[PDB]
C-alpha cells in the first residue's frame, strides 16, 4: 500500500519533449516510458524517467510493444551513472487510458513488485489536476461482486529539492507574484479558490446525473457510501451560532477606531508640513 | 553559468575575439577579476547565453509547482488570531505615546538637523502605520473569509 | 428520514414508530451509542434527543433523485453568489 | 467482568443482587465470595463498597450520554434516594473527579462543559474544513471511477 | 468585598453564582490609544494656530 507519490520537477518536463520528439508524426496520441524513482518510505518519490519505442494497434486491441531488450540496457546505463536509481514504475499519456494497460502494469510487476504508473496531461493543463497515479490490488473481489484487475488511486503530488528549486525560479521569470499583497492577493486567493468549489460541484453534478439516470454500475462500496458520511455536516443551527457575531464586531472594532483614525491622522501631518513648506518656500523665493 | 571557447595561436600578437558589427557583446558578463586572472582574456573568450523560453511548459511548471485549492478560504480561526489582535495594540499605544512625544516637542532646533541627531530608527513615519496596515490586512481576509463561508454553506 | 433538518427528535415519535414505551426510549438510544452507529446525545428536562450520525450505508436510487434537487440548490448558491463576488472585486483582482 | 467493561451493559443494582443469590449459597466450591462478601462486619463494609463501586460506575457513563439530566431520574437510576444522591455528586465534585454543576430549585443538573464564544465557533471552523476536504475526496474519487468504466 | 462571584434574590431567596470573561484587554488597551490620539490633534491645531 503505497501513500503517496512525489513529483520531481525533471520528469513530467521529459515526458513533454518525447512527445515533442515524436509529435511530428505523432498520431499513435500515446507514450509509453519508464518511471524511475527512489522507493523511501510507504510514501514514494520519483527523480527521472526515460522512455521506451512503443507501438499499440485498436485493432486486436492487445498487440503492442514494450521492448525489454531496450529496458535491460538502457537502465542499466542509469544504474551505472547512478546506483541511487532504481526502476518504480512506468508511464503513459493520452489523458483517457486505453484497455492495453492492464497487460502492461502486470508484465513489468516482474522489475518492481509493487510498480505504479503515472498519467500526465501533456496538452490539458488548465484547472485542477497535475497527475494521477494507479495501483493493482488483487482480493477475492468484494462481498459480492466477480473478480478482476480494477485499477485503484493513489493520491499524487509535485515536491521539490534544493538546487533544483533555483532552476525553477530562474527558469521561469515571468510573473514572480509573492504571497504578500494581502489585500489584492488573497481576495484572489478566495476567488479562485470558490472558483475550484463549483468546479468540484459540476463534477459531482454530472456523476449522479449519469448514473441515477442509470448508464453505469453503482458502485456500492464506496462511491456514495463515502458520500453518505459526507451530506450530515453543513451545521447552520442559528441562534447560537447568530452569537458568533459579536466576535465579528470584535474583529470589526480593531479595525474601525485604531486603524481608520491613525491612517487619517498621519496624512494630516503630510498636509501641515507641506503647507509650511510650500508657502515658507514661496516667500523666500522672492 | 557560463560557456567558453577557445582560440588559436596565430592572432597571437593581434587582438583575440575579433567581433564586428553588433552591440550585444556588452552585456551577459563584463569579465570577472576571479575569472580574468587566469585565461582570460588571451586563451579563449566569454559568450553569450539565453534561454530558449518556451510555452506548454512554462504555465505546467508554474501553477503545478506552487498551488493549494482549499487553502484560499480556511480560518487559522480565532484562539490564536484573537490573541495576536490582542498583542499587537498594546506596542502601538506606546508607539502612539512615542508618536505623541515627537509631535508636541516641535522645536525650531533646525528640525531636520534636530531629526539626524534623534535618529533611533524609531518613530516618526517608519514605525508607524505600517503596524496599522498588518493589523489592517489580517482582520479583512479573517472577517471576508468568514462571511464567505456562512454566504456558500447552506 | 429528516436529513439533519431539525434532527432534534422528540421522544414520542421514537415511542411510538418503535412501539417501545416511553421509559425505555433512553436504554434504547444508549444503546445504540454504545454500539457507534450513531454519536448523538440526550436531553431529558425537554426529552429530546439530539443526532449527529456518522454511520453509512445503501440508499436506494430514489434517494438519489431528492439529492440531485439539494445538488442543483447547492449549485446556483455558489454560482450566482461568486458572481456577485467577482463583479464587484473587479477591479482589485487582476 | 463483561458486565463491568464499559457503556453500562445496560445494569441495574437490584438486578446485580438478583444475580448473586448464590455467593453465600452454591457454586462449585464458592468459598471466596463467601469469604469476601458472605462475612459479618468485613463482607457489609464491602457490601456498601460494591454499593458505592457500581454507582460510581453509572455516574462516569451519565456523564458521557447525558447533556442534562432531571433529580427524580437520577435517583431512580441508582436505585436510592434524592438526597444520598445529593451527598454522592456532592463529595464527587469537591473531589474534582467527575465535572458536574446542579441547580437544585428546580432540580435539573447538567453535564455541560462550561461555553466559551471562540471554542463554540472554533468548532463551526473545523466542522467546515473538514467538510471542504472531504468533498475534495470524494470528487477526486468519483473522477477516477467515472474514468475507469468509461474506458471499461 | 469580591470574595465571591455571585448574585442574590429577594424574590425568590436565591443564591445564584456565575463567571465572568477576563478578556477586556483588548477593550481597555483600544480606548486609551484615543487618549493619546487626542493629545496629538490638540498638538497639530495649536502647530496649525501658529501659522497658516
Amino acid at each position: 500500500a503505497v501513500q503517496k507519490v512525489v513529483v520531481h520537477p525533471l520528469v513530467l518536463l521529459s515526458v513533454v519533449d518525447h512527445f515533442n520528439r515524436i509529435g511530428k508524426v505523432g498520431n499513435q496520441k500515446r507514450v509509453v516510458g519508464v518511471l524511475l524513482g527512489s522507493w523511501q518510505k510507504k510514501v514514494l518519490d520519483v527523480s527521472n524517467s526515460f522512455a521506451v519505442p512503443f507501438d499499440e494497434d485498436d485493432k486486436d486491441d492487445s498487440v503492442w510493444f514494450l521492448d525489454h531488450d531496450y529496458l535491460e540496457n538502457m537502465y542499466g546505463m542509469f544504474k551505472k551513472v547512478n546506483a541511487r536509481e532504481r526502476i518504480v514504475g512506468w508511464y503513459h499519456t493520452g489523458p483517457k487510458l486505453h484497455k492495453n494497460d492492464i497487460a502492461i502494469n502486470e508484465l513489468m510487476k516482474r522489475y518492481c513488485p509493487n510498480s505504479v504508473l503515472v498519467i500526465i496531461d501533456v496538452k490539458p493543463k488548465d484547472l485542477g489536476l497535475p497527475t494521477e497515479a494507479y495501483i493493482s490490488v488483487e482480493e477475492v473481489h468484494d462481498d459480492g461482486t466477480p473478480t478482476s484487475k480494477t485499477f485503484e488511486h493513489v493520491t499524487s503530488e509535485i515536491g521539490a529539492e534544493e538546487a533544483e528549486e533555483v532552476g525553477v525560479e530562474h527558469l521561469l521569470r515571468d510573473i514572480k507574484d509573492t504571497t504578500v499583497g494581502t489585500l489584492s492577493q488573497r481576495i484572489t486567493n478566495q476567488v479562485h479558490g470558490l472558483k475550484g468549489l463549483n468546479s468540484k460541484l459540476l463534477d459531482i453534478r454530472s456523476y449522479l446525473e449519469k448514473v441515477a439516470t442509470g448508464k453505469l454500475p453503482i458502485n456500492h462500496q464506496i462511491i456514495y457510501q463515502l458520500q453518505d458520511v459526507f451530506n450530515l455536516l453543513p451545521d447552520v443551527s442559528l441562534q447560537e451560532f447568530v452569537k458568533a457575531f459579536y466576535l465579528k464586531t470584535n474583529d470589526q472594532m480593531v479595525v474601525v477606531y485604531l486603524a481608520s483614525l491613525i491612517r487619517s491622522v498621519v496624512a494630516l501631518h503630510n498636509l501641515i508640513n507641506n503647507k509650511i513648506a510650500n508657502r515658507d518656500a514661496e516667500k523666500k523665493e522672492g | 553559468i557560463d560557456a567558453f571557447r577557445l582560440i588559436n595561436a596565430n592572432m597571437m600578437v593581434l587582438g583575440h575575439e575579433p567581433r564586428q558589427t553588433t552591440s550585444n557583446l556588452g552585456h551577459l558578463n563584463k569579465p570577472s577579476i576571479q575569472a580574468l586572472i587566469h585565461g582570460l582574456n588571451r586563451h579563449y573568450y566569454s559568450i553569450t547565453i539565453n534561454y530558449r523560453k518556451n510555452e506548454l511548459e512554462q504555465k505546467m511548471l508554474l501553477n503545478l509547482h506552487k498551488k493549494s485549492w482549499m487553502e484560499g478560504l480556511t480560518l487559522q480561526d480565532y484562539s490564536e488570531h484573537c490573541k495576536h489582535n490582542e498583542s499587537v495594540v498594546k506596542e502601538m499605544l506606546e508607539l502612539a505615546k512615542n508618536y505623541n512625544k515627537a509631535v508636541e516637542e516641535e522645536d525650531k532646533m533646525t528640525p531636520e538637523q534636530l531629526a539626524i541627531k534623534n535618529v533611533g530608527k524609531q518613530d516618526p513615519k517608519r514605525h508607524l502605520e505600517e503596524h496599522v496596515d498588518v493589523l489592517m490586512t489580517s482582520n479583512i481576509v479573517q472577517c471576508l473569509a468568514a462571511m464567505l463561508d456562512t454566504v456558500v454553506f447552506k | 428520514t429528516r436529513p439533519a433538518n431539525h434532527r432534534q427528535l422528540t421522544f414520542e415519535e421514537i415511542a411510538k414508530s418503535a412501539k417501545i414505551t416511553v421509559n425505555e426510549v433512553e436504554l434504547l438510544v444508549m444503546k445504540a451509542l454504545s454500539v457507534g452507529l450513531v454519536k448523538g446525545s440526550i436531553d431529558e428536562v425537554d426529552k429530546r434527543v439530539h443526532m449527529t450520525w456518522v454511520q453509512p450505508r445503501v440508499l436506494d436510487l430514489q434517494q438519489i433523485k431528492g439529492m440531485k434537487d439539494r445538488l442543483e440548490f447547492w449549485c446556483t448558491d455558489v454560482k450566482s453568489m461568486e458572481m456577485l463576488v467577482e463583479h464587484q472585486a473587479h477591479d482589485i483582482l487582476t | 467482568l463483561l458486565k463491568l467493561f464499559t457503556t453500562m451493559e445496560l445494569m441495574r443494582w437490584s438486578t446485580l443482587v438478583e444475580d448473586y443469590g448464590m455467593e453465600l449459597r452454591k457454586g462449585s466450591l464458592e468459598s471466596p465470595a463467601t469469604d469476601v462478601f458472605g462475612s459479618t462486619e468485613e463482607g457489609e463494609k464491602r457490601w456498601k463498597d460494591l454499593k458505592n463501586r457500581v454507582v460510581e460506575h453509572n455516574i462516569r457513563i451519565m456523564a458521557k450520554y447525558y447533556t442534562r439530566i432531571t433529580m427524580k431520574r437520577m435517583a431512580q437510576l441508582l436505585d436510592l434516594s434524592v438526597d444520598e444522591s445529593e451527598a454522592f455528586l456532592s463529595n464527587l465534585v469537591v473531589n474534582k473527579t467527575i465535572f458536574a454543576k446542579v441547580d437544585r430549585l428546580a432540580g435539573i443538573i447538567n453535564f455541560q462543559r462550561p461555553k466559551d464564544p471562540n471554542n463554540l465557533l472554533n468548532d463551526w471552523s473545523q466542522k467546515l474544513n473538514s467538510l471542504m476536504s472531504l468533498v475534495n475526496k470524494t470528487t477526486h474519487l468519483i473522477a477516477k471511477e467515472e474514468m475507469i468504466h468509461n474506458l471499461q | 468585598d469580591k470574595k465571591f462571584h455571585g448574585i442574590l434574590d429577594q424574590g425568590e431567596g436565591v443564591l445564584i453564582i456565575f463567571d465572568e470573561p477576563p478578556v477586556d484587554k483588548t477593550y481597555e488597551a483600544a480606548l486609551e490609544t484615543i487618549q493619546n490620539m487626542s493629545k496629538v490633534v490638540d498638538s497639530l491645531y495649536n502647530k496649525a494656530k501658529k501659522l497658516t
